[PDB]
């Protein structure tokens, strides 16, 4: 109707483009987007090794659920001007090394980076999967150097179970929106092959909670 | 010794620039244009809504025919739109979805984009095979690509989060000129109408005037209280406007080496993401974090109108070369064409 | 970019035959495809169109109910399935690609063609069937249409084609004035919407052949008789 | 500190190039921007809307 | 009307 | 046998109730339908529910006049057929929209991954298109069989289902029973079982997905489980009364009850019916006013 023969063909092309865009949208909407953060020399490579120059992407599947992990390392530029790009990711995966407790203190830099992202206005509804890496090295180190090097207020034994739980708690205490986002904490090592299972279950929990909010049950 | 002498000299030279600028500021823009009349109320309607992106739109750029535009969204797509009919001409899959900028070459032969991969990709829109393909991947920046603008089919200027800009030779994929001098991330570019000069804004609250061929910074323009997110030239090439996080737009003169006018209002407290001029330069349009675009009277700092209708942050403005329409893009995944 | 037609040969009247066109070197699935046929002593006749995605199909009134056009994108192959073949169907059948979007150049590449031997249209008028020419001089070729080809969208849908003595047709100009990619700048076109001229500023020996006008405002698509340059 | 001196050298030279330029009065720059906007005011479809028959997006 | 309460209602069963 | 009469107080109490339900249902459904219509997933079900419960309680005033006038209908044949059908199909559309919400929630909540592709195919526009067409067909007998007349034994104009076009003396009672049992089984016995199983699998996942050790999880675990109980129980308490009298009443034509027993059903039946309009009034608070973000957005739009 009033279109030329070529105009109608151009519209048909546009409609096929819309069809292809919707199919890619539906596929992308079923993929889990994970933002991988951590301090320098933290065990990000240990996590990626189990899961598998700007953004480095790792793609993997587990139990028929597809994941895309976005490693923002080496993007040495002001976070305020790109971190908003990851608004809407399903979860943030954050790596902290337990062995840095005795090393500004590297452990305090990790807490400050955690707090900076954890309470960021862009991620108020985005949960965190917090990996405490090098638990085996930590178990050996804590028996020789007390945790009070980086937590002078710490009251407890210089042993794995008490010191590791304290470090976990100190990071969980950085959540200023506990009623909006959960933090899923896991202790790992270079030989721990359950890291993907930890992400899968934590992400599944997130998806169920997000759909409860979206379905109106909130 | 030498370090103290050099830094003391730099401060004396800063004083000389400030005194030279005070000497030139014999009158304000608002005093000269006080009685030039009021444009009145500029009420624009939405003529087209372009639906198709599903993720946040971060950039768009009009082609030189005032009919085609490219938009970039983090779906991993560039879409070339026929703005008169809303038909999609091309949908270009991206190898990296974290796209922050795009540009439509003046000839219409190429479209560029890039973002958090630190690579500016050049796509060929007019092929013998019929599809759109990558002709070059302009790698070499060490931070995210914030803005790219074409000079010719073989020349593009980029700015990135590594605090530099670069002039690229597209055919060889090399940087022919590197523009250093910013201290923070460079967020925005605008080319002079004659593309001999360009200006850039950075996260140090300054804008700089660059000489494309010499590679030197000719002028540094300060005044903003926070990061500059957007920059555009005044149509005659002798002035430009910036928009920053401090919710103010500012008009700078190149020849008086001085700030002319500030565009602000008590009811505007959120940052600015995109600025553009109308064809005559009389209207200055800016997109805000509050989902609106304001139309300023470029000569009076009056609010001439509001373009409201987006449901999320306005990410990009663009005015056609013939001035017929204004395009706005937003994080709500729509483009709107206004007139 | 190649289009190779196959499946020709001799058929008896009333029989059946399928022609294939193997596409290579281009994004076949993104193009619409046309069949255009040329009888042994005549000009070009448009046969059938199948759009990209097979959403839209058109036939010329001369083949409706007898020819079927189909597309197989996974194999990059176009088919024409013909039944109840008539003696008037004797022609070389060309496979032609056509992609439609703002600023596109449809009908830009034609295949070599396969010979098939059987034992309210818009009329394009090219009053002059032959022009004697000399190399180095200009020549003008005119066309008229029975209907204005200027659409309210501003485009004027006329195409110029050149068929050299041993070659399939080549696109010269699309939408009246737009010179096709790869065609020398000596070619230009203009017109009123009902009267058109092809201008060749300086004729070369390589430009000798028959020039056709086609309209692309409405289906069926129609060609002019064709003007031959004798060089 | 060699690096700090090298950076101070680049700074002083850049400031000298910016200090030693020709400047005009602001009142003159304002007059030229004002004059440009007036001279091209009639060509601007956003400042002076065109009728529907001339609007490509009608 | 066969039903005992077809009337004095909008619930035509 | 026994004499059957009307309850003297019903003539005023029933049409007065139709009024309160009409004004309260109209405001509740109107705000929800506006807020959804002119502004998350399953918003298509909330709009469809608001239309269903906003159009099945809209025609109540006509009946309020009918009962207040002593069962007199001064509106003509057209409204007998339309008012009876609109309120009838709405019964179906309302309970089907509530069933669509429970099924959509089941797919979204209980197995968000395995059912990710399914929900896109069988819910949303698909489920609402089917329930509106299915409801329209299920109620079709009411638009054809409902008529008006003046019985010589009453001297009043009243709406009724004669069934003279479809049944004879040997089958007139069977026609009524068929329509009653079918309408209840499709209308309540089938839908409530698809809502008590979609919400039992949605109230079994929340329990395991919300830990009690943390007070934030415990507070959400109780609130989320509590509302699910309310949603399921409210449906049963509102519709069960009308589907427990209609069934027993019809059966009284086949069974031997002590007459006054059926007179009781006759006297309460008008009020039981008035219980299904409460559902259309509480619907707006439960499926579109529970989520805090939606409530804040509605207040901003209102002012």
């Amino acid at each position: 109707c009033t279109l030329s023969a070529e105009d109608k063909a151009a519209v048909e092309r546009s409609k096929m483009i819309d069809r292809n865009l919707r199919e890619d949208g539906e596929k992308a909407a079923r993929e889990v987007k994970l933002l991988l953060l951590g301090a320098g020399e933290s065990g990000k490579n240990t996590i990626v090794k189990q899961m598998k120059t700007g953004i480095v992407e790792t793609h993997f599947t587990f139990k028929d659920l597809h994941f895309k992990m976005f490693d923002v390392g080496a993007q040495r530029s002001e976070r305020k001007k790109w971190i908003h790009c990851f608004e809407g990711v399903t979860a943030i995966i954050f790596c902290v090394a337990l062995s840095d407790y005795d090393l500004m203190n590297r452990m305090h830099a990790s807490m400050k980076l955690f707090d900076s992202i954890c309470n960021n206005k862009w991620f108020t509804d985005t949960s965190i999967i917090l990996f405490l890496n090098k638990k085996d090295l930590f178990e050996e180190k804590i028996k020789k150097s007390p945790l009070t090097i980086c937590y002078p207020e710490y009251a407890g034994s210089n042993t794995y179970e008490e010191a590791a739980a304290y470090i976990q708690c100190q990071f969980e205490d950085l959540n200023k929106r506990k009623d909006t986002k959960e933090i899923y904490t896991h202790f790992t090592c270079s030989t721990d092959t359950k890291n993907v299972q930890f992400v899968f279950d934590a992400v599944t929990d997130v998806i169920i909670k997000n759909n409860l909010k979206d379905c109106g049950l909130f | 010794s030498e370090l103290d002498q050099l830094r003391q000299e730099a401060e004396q030279l800063k004083n000389q620039i400030r005194d030279a600028r005070k000497a030139c500021a014999d009158a304000t823009l608002s005093q000269i244009t006080n009685n030039i009349d009021p444009v009145g109320r500029i009420q624009m309607r939405t003529r087209r809504t372009l639906r198709g992106h599903l993720a946040k739109i971060y950039a768009m750029h009009w082609g030189t025919d005032s009919r085609l535009l490219v938009s970039a969204s983090q779906d991993g797509k560039l879409i070339i739109w026929d703005s008169y009919t809303t038909n999609k001409v091309h949908a270009i899959p991206l190898r990296s979805s974290w796209v922050m900028t795009c540009a439509y070459a003046p000839s219409g032969n190429y479209v560029a984009c890039g973002g958090l991969d630190n690579i500016c990709s050049i796509y060929n829109l007019k092929t013998r095979e019929g599809n759109v393909r990558v002709s070059r991947e302009l790698a070499g920046h060490t931070g995210y690509l914030s803005c790219c603008r074409f000079l010719d089919d073989n020349q593009i200027v980029t700015s990135s989060g590594d605090t530099t800009c670069a002039l690229w030779d597209i055919e060889t994929g090399q940087q022919t000129t590197t523009f250093t001098g910013h201290t923070g991330d460079v967020m925005s570019l605008s080319l002079a109408p004659d593309t001999r000069l360009f200006v850039s804004g950075a996260c140090d609250a300054s804008a700089k005037l660059w000489d494309v061929r010499e590679g030197m910074c000719r002028q540094t323009f300060t005044g903003h209280e926070s990061d500059i997110n957007a920059i555009c030239f005044f149509p005659n090439g002798n002035a430009f406007a910036t928009g920053s996080d401090d919710a103010t737009c500012r008009l700078f003169d190149l020849r008086a080496d001085q700030e002319l006018m500030t565009y602000s209002h008590d009811n505007i407290i959120c940052g600015i993401t995109s600025v553009s001029f109308s064809k005559s330069g009389r209207l200055l349009l800016a997109g805000y974090d509050d989902f609106n675009c304001n139309v300023w009277d470029a000569l009076k700092a009056d609010r001439a109108g509001v373009l409201a209708g987006h449901d999320n942050r306005v990410s990009c403005l663009g005015v056609t070369d013939d001035g017929m329409a204004v395009a706005t893009g937003s994080w709500d995944s729509f483009l709107k064409i206004w007139n | 970019v190649q289009l190779v037609e196959s499946g020709g040969g001799l058929v008896q009247p009333g029989g059946s035959r399928k022609l294939s066109c193997s596409a290579s070197g281009f994004a076949f699935s993104s193009f619409g495809m046309h069949w255009v046929r040329q009888a042994p002593e005549k000009g070009l006749e448009w046969v059938a169109y199948i759009s990209s995605g097979s959403g839209t199909i058109y036939y010329a009134d001369t083949v409706k109910g007898r020819f079927t056009i189909s597309r197989d994108d996974p194999k990059n192959t176009l088919f024409l399935q013909m039944t109840s073949l008539r003696s008037e169907d004797t022609a070389m059948y060309y496979c032609v690609r056509s992609i439609y979007y703002y600023g596109s150049s449809p009908f830009d590449f034609w295949g070599q063609g396969t010979t098939l031997t059987v034992s309210s249209d818009i009329v394009m008028t090219q009053a002059t069937s032959s022009v004697p020419v000399t190399p180095g001089e200009s020549v003008s070729i005119s066309c008229r249409s029975s209907k204005s080809l200027l659409h309210s969208n501003g485009n004027t849908y006329l195409y110029w084609f050149l068929q050299r003595p041993g070659q399939s047709p080549q696109l010269l100009i699309y939408r009246m004035s737009n010179l096709a990619s790869g065609v020398p700048d000596r070619f230009s076109g203009s017109g009123s919407g009902t009267a058109f001229t092809l201008t060749i500023s300086r004729l070369e020996a390589e430009d000798v052949g028959v020039y056709y006008c086609m309209q692309h405002l409405e289906y069926p698509l129609t060609f002019g008789a064709g003007t031959k340059l004798e060089l | 500190n060699t690096a700090s001196i090298a950076q101070a050298r680049k700074l002083v030279e850049q400031l000298k190039m910016e200090a030693n330029i020709d400047r005009i009065k602001v009142s003159k720059a304002a007059a030229d921007l004002m004059a440009y906007c007036e001279a091209h005011a009639k060509e601007d479809p956003l400042l002076t809307p065109v009728p529907a028959s001339e609007n490509p997006f009608r | 009307c066969r039903p005992r309460l077809c009337h004095k209602g909008p619930a035509p069963f | 046998e026994c004499e059957y009469t009307d309850w003297k107080s019903s003539g005023a109490l029933i049409p007065a109730i139709y009024m309160l339900v009409f004004l309260l249902g109209t405001t509740g459904n109107g705000l929800v339908l506006w807020t959804v219509f002119r502004s998350r997933s399953a918003d298509i079900f909330i709009a469809s529910l608001a239309v269903a419960d906003l159009t099945f309680v809209v025609t109540l005033p006509l009946w309020a006049t009918y009962t207040y006038r002593d069962y007199d209908w001064p509106f003509g044949t057209f409204f007998c057929k339309l008012s009876s059908y609109l309120i009838f199909v709405n019964m179906y559309a309302s309970v089907f929209c509530l069933t669509g919400l429970s099924f959509d929630r089941y797919l979204a909540i209980v197995r968000p991954v395995a059912n990710a592709r399914l929900r896109l195919r069988v819910s949303g526009a698909v489920a609402t298109a089917v329930l509106w067409v299915l409801a329209a067909l299920l109620a079709m007998p009411v638009m054809v069989l409902r008529t008006t007349g003046d019985l010589e034994n009453t001297t009043k104009v009243q709406c009724y289902m004669d069934y003279s076009m479809v049944a004879t003396v040997s089958s007139e009672w069977a026609w009524e029973v068929g329509l009653g049992v079918s309408s209840t089984t499709v209308g309540f016995v089938v839908p409530f079982t698809i809502m008590l199983t979609c919400y039992f699998f949605i109230a079994q996942t929340i329990a395991g997905h919300f830990r009690k050790e943390r007070i934030e999880g415990l507070r959400k675990r109780r609130r989320l489980l509590s509302i699910i109980v309310v949603l399921v129980v409210t449906f049963a308490l509102c519709w069960m009364p009308y589907h427990l009298v209609k069934t027993l009443y019809m059966l009284g034509s086949l069974l031997h009850w002590p007459c006054d027993f059926d007179l009781f059903l006759m006297n309460i039946f008008p009020y039981c019916t008035c219980i299904s309009y409460v559902n259309s009034c509480l619907n707006p608070f439960l499926y579109a006013f529970f989520d805090p973000r939606f409530r804040q957005a509605c207040t901003s739009m209102l002012c």
